[PDB]
DNA sequence: CGACGGCCAGTGCCAC
DNA sequence: CAGTGGCACTGGCCGTCGT
């Protein structure tokens, strides 16, 4: 086993040279290090161990090093270096699904002060090399007179570079070793630091396995990117503006501009009193100034001529309230609720702060005399919308548009094991939050994601796109789970059609959408009101709802308290707390691993969530490797090509519609094997979609 | 005696009023203002004749200061054939807003 | 002196 | 007592940096 770092002179998207590596090889208790000539000599250190049926050992080496390995051997040896997939681990994938409960900052693409909880320190560490090595680079300059320059401390190998190269190692070798002190997940007979690949993988819990495995496809699926219609989008973000000038520009008509005292530095006191009144603006009291300037010669000096007037503008002694002038602006909360309340709105509810709530909810409920003004209610829920559009799309830090790369492609980043629960979670941008064909330019943002916007690299036809998504999954999980209890009789009837639909009826819910936000709230714990909400009625429409539910099926009582009396021994409220005695504060999950539980209350969620979230992952998995044995090669030089994993659903790039045919019916297969695989107590399905982009596919 | 002024007829009755009119541009919720207020009653009466004192309350008619740079309140505008002849900011005194005034008049 | 940016709570809505 | 996440925008606060 050897555990090794790389220092390149940029981003995967863009790295052209290896700066330096390290290798610490267990067999000889030694570190080795390789400087910008020596790359050669690195890339044969590595391929020794995969030949000899070893281990490498990185820190994110499965998104980082290993790619860029592959790419820098190419451009600067033009060598083809391909690790295999299982001979490599990745500490941050292993400390990931061991630390679970923990955040980390995604190597420092994230500010640690923002994230909460704690953060394992190891880990911190080597997410924060780069920004370190940085401020070192920086200040040596300045002491050496040279300016610095947005990057330049990657642009060329050197010693400090060196120095951090190996505190990597030395680091991730101590990271590696605390991680694999787990009990849980590698067995204590066993020294993991000293066996061969297939022992890893075999004698480690399955858990460890899934983790890297999903991490290696991911990482390939970021690589790939997802096909993205810049032109369309751009229009799009026109026509928003459009929108928006115009309901600015009607807004501002109805609700007009208004000064604020802002500047203030002084207290304003009663001028009889001296009392200091707080309340009042804080106010300026000029300390220079009159209404004449000084005399300049005799008679003036002798009050006999007139004396310069003072053009100033201020006067000694004279205070002042200093104000700003402010213009309506619709996207604040803060004055949408002034003009309202100064139209006769009187606020119901208000935020655990003071401030009332002003959400689409109350917007909707609001009433005021003027009828120009409360038509200017739906103006400003439009203009709050539009808004989030083009934020999202084109104004955002986070923007498709900002993002959109060379190759046509948005190349969204996912932390495999991001959530608590085992789900996977993505940014920059957040290719899981897209807005649903449903809702407004839902379509339009939907369609600019898709297969079709990918020419082949040979023909110059654009690829299809098969879309597949896993079929009432956390519900059939759910009757997995409390067949113990009704005999599979849930596992049976939610088979009988679909469940959402049956659901949407039963309840008498407008759309199959609704049945959905219904049943997953009612089935993980939402009060009466809460419901009410949901179905857009009150408290009472809630009980009876939440009542005829729980009596169709009893059972889900049965699994609660079950989950109950294996976690809780006691609990209690304290203030704005439940202070709770655990007898075990985690689940174990379908591969075996803890799942941190957060509350007794959404023990059920934990429990249900990462059943289907492990189930989806190994489907993913399996589903490409069922592809791969099938012949297909997957990348646009290829035949398919993963664009998303979305919690249950992926979408995938097909070079024609056979493969998509072929690629939906494997993911059906794949599912399949899953539930086989796990001894499911509930047949699972999934459906799938072709079509040319995210808005026919979903 | 003070003329209570409104956006719509700010502009004839000060910009075309042909004569020295005084505006204090003016806020219910400013300490100064209110210090003022009392100052200005009587400086109408003694200028009544060679002046006009006008007041704007800038939350009832947010039309008007925006177009005259409004930094600070309040805020003392002598108008003469609709050119603003002297800006003075800040609650003078009894005293110095009458030499503020018998130096422009 | 004050415009402006990184950091931050508050609030809300998007998706699964 | 729905749950898991990302992220945009307003308004505070405060230190760097140009008027
Ligand atoms: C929408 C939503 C979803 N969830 C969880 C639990 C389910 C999974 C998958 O959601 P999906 O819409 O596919 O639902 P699914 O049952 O898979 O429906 P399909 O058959 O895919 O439509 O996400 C939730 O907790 N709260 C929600 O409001
Ligand atoms: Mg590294
Ligand atoms: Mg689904
Ligand atoms: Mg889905």
């Amino acid at each position: 086993m050897i555990v090794s770092d790389i220092e390149a002179n940029a981003l995967l998207e863009s790295v052209t040279k290896f700066h330096c590596g390290v290798i610490y090889d267990y067999s000889t208790a030694e570190y080795v290090s390789y400087r910008p000539s020596d790359f050669g000599a690195y890339l044969d250190a590595l391929e020794a161990e995969v030949a000899r049926g070893g281990l490498i050992v990185f820190h994110n080496g499965h998104k980082y090093d290993v790619p860029a390995l592959t790419k820098l051997a190419k451009l600067q040896l033009n060598r083809e270096f391909h690790l295999p997939r299982e001979n490599c681990i990745d500490t941050l994938v292993l400390s990931r699904l061991i630390h679970s409960n923990l955040k980390d900052t995604d190597m420092g693409l994230l500010r640690s002060g923002k994230l909460p909880g704690a953060l394992e320190a190891w880990g911190y560490r080597l997410g924060e090399m780069k920004g370190e090595y940085k401020d070192d680079f920086k200040r040596m300059l300045e002491e050496q007179g040279e300016e610095y320059v947005d990057g330049m401390e990657w642009w060329n190998f050197n010693e400090e570079m060196m120095d951090y190269n190996v505190q990597d190692v030395v680091v991730t070798k101590a990271l590696l070793e605390k991680l694999l002190s787990d009990k849980h997940y590698f067995p204590p007979e066993i020294d993991f630091t000293d066996v061969g690949y297939t022992t890893f993988w075999s004698e480690s819990l399955e858990a460890v396995d899934i983790e890297h495995r999903a991490a290696w496809l991911l990482a390939k699926q970021e690589r790939n990117g997802f096909p993205f219609d810049t032109k369309a989008i751009e229009e799009l973000y026109v026509e928003l503006a459009a929108r928006r000038s115009e309901l600015l520009r009607k807004l501002t008509e109805t609700f007009g501009s208004w000064y604020q005292p802002k500047g203030g530095t002084e207290m304003f006191c009663h001028p009889r009193t001296g009392k200091p009144l707080p309340k009042y603006p804080r106010i300026k009291t000029p300390k220079v100034g009159g209404i004449f300037k000084k005399p300049k010669n005799k008679a003036q000096r002798e009050g006999r001529e007139p004396c310069e007037l003072d053009t100033r503008e201020y006067v000694a002694g004279a205070p002042y309230t200093p104000v700003e002038h402010v213009v309506f602006n619709p996207s604040s909360r803060d004055h949408i609720q002034k003009k309202l309340q100064e139209a006769g709105w009187v606020p119901t509810k208000y935020t655990d702060k003071g401030a009332p709530v002003v959400d689409d909810e109350v917007l909707e409920g609001v009433r005021v005399d003027d009828p120009e003004k409360q038509a200017a209610i739906d103006l400003i829920k439009e203009y709050l919308m539009i808004q989030k559009r083009i934020g999202q799309s084109a104004e955002g830090d986070k923007a498709w548009l900002r993002y959109v790369a060379e190759d046509g492609k948005i190349h969204g980043s996912v932390n495999p094991n991001g959530a608590v629960t085992g789900r996977a979670t993505h940014a920059f941008p957040n290719l899981a939050q897209i807005p649903g064909v449903r809702s407004p330019y839902g379509e339009q943002c939907r369609a600019a994601f898709g297969a079709e916007h990918h020419l082949d690299g040979i023909t110059g036809k654009p690829w299809v796109q098969a879309g597949i998504d896993a079929s009432g999954l956390e519900l059939r999980c759910l009757a997995h789970f409390m067949a113990r209890f009704d005999n599979g009789e849930y596992a049976h009837e939610i088979l009988n059609g679909d469940i959402h639909t049956k659901n949407q009826i039963a309840a008498e819910l407008p759309t199959r959408d609704n049945a959905k936000t219904f049943i997953y709230g009612f089935l993980y714990g939402a009060g009466d009101e809460k419901i009410g909400q949901i179905v857009g009625a009150g408290k009472e429409r809630g009980k009876e709802l939440k009542k005829k539910f729980l009596e169709n099926t009893p059972a889900i009582a049965a699994l609660r308290e079950s989950i109950q009396q294996t976690l809780v021994e006691s609990s209690q409220w304290v203030a704005g707390e439940q202070q709770v005695k655990w007898k075990r504060r985690w689940i174990k999950g379908l591969d075996g691993r803890k799942v941190h539980v957060r509350s007794p209350h959404a023990a059920l969620n934990t429990l249900l969530q990462s059943a289907g979230a492990l189930i989806c992952k190994l489907w993913i998995i399996k589903t490409e490797e069922m592809l791969v044995e099938k012949g297909l090669k997957h990348g646009w030089d290829g035949d398919f090509a993963y664009m998303a994993w979305v919690h249950d659903e992926i979408q995938v790039g097909c070079r024609t519609e056979e493969i998509a045919q072929v690629v939906i019916e494997t993911a059906q297969e794949a599912m399949r094997w899953v539930g086989d695989h796990w001894n499911f107590r509930c047949l699972l399905d999934t459906e799938g979609k072709m079509g040319p982009n995210w808005a026919i596919c979903h | 005696k003070i003329i209570h002024l409104t956006d719509d007829s700010f502009d004839t009755d000060v910009l075309k009023a042909d004569g020295a009119i005084l505006v204090d541009f003016w806020a219910e919720w400013c300490g100064p203002c209110k210090m003022i207020a009392p100052i200005l009653d009587e400086i109408a009466d003694e200028y009544q004749g060679k002046l006009t004192v006008a007041k704007l309350n800038i939350d009832q008619n947010p039309g008007t200061a925006p177009k005259y740079g409004i930094r600070g309140i309040p805020t003392l505008l002598l108008f003469k054939n609709g050119e603003v002849a002297a800006t003075k900011v800040g609650a003078l005194s009894k005293g110095q807003l009458k030499e503020f005034l018998d130096a422009n008049l």
